């Protein structure tokens, strides 16, 4: 009755489908064969006849080369073999590919499964888009997926986690492009979207986790901490259950600014906890510092239009009107005038879990901030120089429209970009 | 105003014996009750007692209510 959607597109789609996914298997006791020695699981998965608990999710990819490696790693007995969708040829990083040739022949593939996986779905909360903005299949398949389902639910909520193209970190050249285009597609299709940074992540290893070979293996390990916390209240007791209409009520002022970020804490190495008591007081302070963002923006150069803060574990709500309320006082945090509150708070007694084999540490308070802030406009107009600096010579056009595009869809995802830019100004 | 024997023409011969509603060394003047304030105001919950600074600064809003 409680239960969402979970789908991945991409390869970073689906890389983090193996970590979000090998906790829920492992949060509630689900072995990688289905079936474990209610509504603690229906939230993710859904009882057959007999025993078996199949996920409800969807890998959705164009490279075979990673959806098969699901269907020889451990987690194979587990996914309905219909889910891991997979194709023939890829996008090759090249949105055109991903929206107007490849993309228009696997949606009404991918589509009947949606409609086969709702129809069991008795009450659903709203789908969950895990995205990585920067490729074709990432950016095309998303963009075209996206519309789709507007126009089949439209009442349902879009909950978009995409991972965003960093400054310095940036593994392809095109990527600027693409990220773009996707803008016009996913702004007015999703209801909420989430950033962060491969690169912003990578220094969260650096100081914290004190892990100096990282890898992507290593960052999903952070995010699928983020949904966890963030569904808790779905498939956990706790004070203050929050769903998520009363998540996106409070949170998202108007109708264009949904881009908010992300944080976490505590993340410490299993042996400085020795060196700590990690208290409510303590964590809120650092889910607030600027070096805990999963993305590259720096909130001292914006202010605040709300936030929402999901604790868990042994934390009573006596300690958390407190906490915030010395943060309001603190001078640097700067909180937008037409807005006095800020903060919608969400308590869980189930505390955060811990993955053999990880890098965190068995703590019992844990605390996930998502902020709107006004100080999104920085990531944001980086892109607007990146595109405006290659574009001014056509390069690699010639690729997109060779695949169906045209030139005007150029010009046209830049203005939206602008039309954007001046909503961060507007609510000054 | 006969019928009436008005105070500011009484003369001693006449007078009253005061009755309990009202003070007087024979009788024993009871407890009363007043109001006392909520404390000192604050934006968290307020407090009776006055508690160091850290960040002093003067004229800024700060302060650790949590401990
Ligand atoms: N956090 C995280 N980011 C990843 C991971 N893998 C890739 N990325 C980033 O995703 C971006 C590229 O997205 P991809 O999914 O690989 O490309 P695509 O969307 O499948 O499109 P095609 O390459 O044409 O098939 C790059 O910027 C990567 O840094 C991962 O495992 N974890
Ligand atoms: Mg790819």
């Amino acid at each position: 009755m409680r239960e969402v959607i979970s789908i991945h597109i991409g390869q970073a789609g689906i890389q983090v489908g193996n970590a979000c996914w090998e906790l829920y298997c492992l949060e509630h006791g689900i072995q990688p064969d289905g079936q474990m020695p209610d509504d603690a699981f229906n939230t993710f998965f859904s009882e057959t006849g007999a025993g078996k608990h199949v996920p409800r999710c969807i890998f959705l990819d164009l490279e075979p080369t990673v959806v098969d490696e699901v269907r020889t790693g451990t987690y194979r007995q587990l996914f309905h073999p219909e889910q891991l969708i997979s194709g023939k040829e890829d996008a090759a990083n090249n949105f055109a590919r991903g929206h107007y040739t490849i993309g228009k022949e696997i949606v009404d593939l991918a589509l009947d499964r949606i409609r086969k996986l709702a129809d069991n779905c008795t009450g659903l909360q709203g789908f969950l888009v895990f995205n990585a903005v920067g490729g074709g299949t990432g950016s095309g398949l998303g963009s075209l997926l996206l519309e789709r389902l507007s126009v089949d639910y439209g009442k349902k909520s879009k909950l978009g986690f995409t991972v965003y193209p960093s400054p310095q970190v940036s593994t392809a050249v095109v990527e600027p492009y693409n990220s773009v285009l996707s803008t016009h597609s996913l702004l007015e299709h999703t209801d909420v979207a989430v950033m962060l940074d491969n690169e912003a992540i990578y220094d969260i290893c650096r100081r914290s986790l004190d892990i100096e070979r990282p890898t992507y293996t290593n960052l999903n390990r952070l995010i699928a901490q983020v949904i966890s916390s963030l569904t808790a209240s779905l498939r956990f007791d706790g004070a203050l259950n929050v769903d998520i209409t009363e998540f996106q009520t409070n949170l998202v002022p108007y109708p264009r600014i949904h881009f908010m970020l992300s944080s976490y804490a505590p993340i410490i190495s299993a042996e400085k906890a020795y060196h700590e008591q990690l208290s409510v007081a303590e964590i809120t302070n650092a889910a607030f510092e600027p070096a805990s963002m999963m993305v590259k923006c720096d909130p001292r150069h914006g202010k605040y239009m709300a936030c929402c803060l999901m604790y868990r574990g042994d934390v009573v709500p006596k300690d958390v009107n407190a906490s915030v309320a010395t943060i309001k006082t603190k001078r640097t945090i700067q909180f937008v005038d037409w807005c006095p509150t800020g903060f919608k708070c969400g308590i869980n007694y189930q505390p955060p879990t811990v993955v053999p084999g990880g890098d965190l540490a068995k703590v019992q308070r844990a605390v996930c901030m998502i902020s709107n802030s006004t100080a999104i406009g920085e990531i944001f107009s980086r892109l607007d120089h990146k595109f405006d600096l290659m574009y001014a010579k056509r390069a690699f056009v010639h690729w997109y429209v060779g695949e169906g595009m045209e030139e005007g869809e150029f010009s046209e995802a830049r203005e939206d970009l602008a039309a954007l830019e001046k909503d961060f100004e507007e609510v000054g | 105003k006969s019928a009436f024997n008005f105070t500011q023409t009484t003369p001693v011969f006449m007078d009253s014996a005061p009755r309990w509603p009202k003070e007087n060394p024979t009788w024993p003047k009871n407890m009363k009750a007043t109001m006392g304030y909520k404390g000192i105001q604050s934006n968290y919950l307020p407090t009776n007692t006055v508690t160091l600074k850290a960040v002093e600064v003067p004229g800024t809003t700060e302060r650790n209510f949590n401990f």
